[PDB]
């Protein structure tokens, strides 16, 4: 921990660049998380919403 | 844009709607704005 000023930065780093990817396997509500997957079966009108 | 239908489907004109005249025949785009008359001509056409 002697040099734990300098490993913090790293952690602090990897850990937001590593929510900000996993924040995409979320719905939000949608009915699928995987775009092409929603758009491959639901028409564009309601596609679009 | 004039024309003659049947009461079955009749309700396919109409932004994202699909059948036989929607697919085939008449298209209205997702965004159309105007309106949409129509009317029984029983008397005229039967």
């Amino acid at each position: 921990s002697a040099l734990g000023k300098l490993q913090d930065v790293v952690n602090q780093n990897a850990q937001a660049l590593n929510t900000l990817v996993k924040q995409l396997s979320s719905n939000f509500g949608a009915i699928s998380s995987v775009l092409n997957d929603i758009l491959s079966r639901l028409d564009p009108p309601e596609a679009e919403v | 844009d004039s024309f003659v239908i049947r009461g079955d489907e009749v309700r396919q004109i109409a932004p994202g709607q699909t059948g036989k005249i929607a697919d085939y025949n008449y298209k209205l785009p997702d965004d159309f704005t105007g309106c949409v008359i129509a009317w029984n001509s029983n008397n005229l056409d039967s």
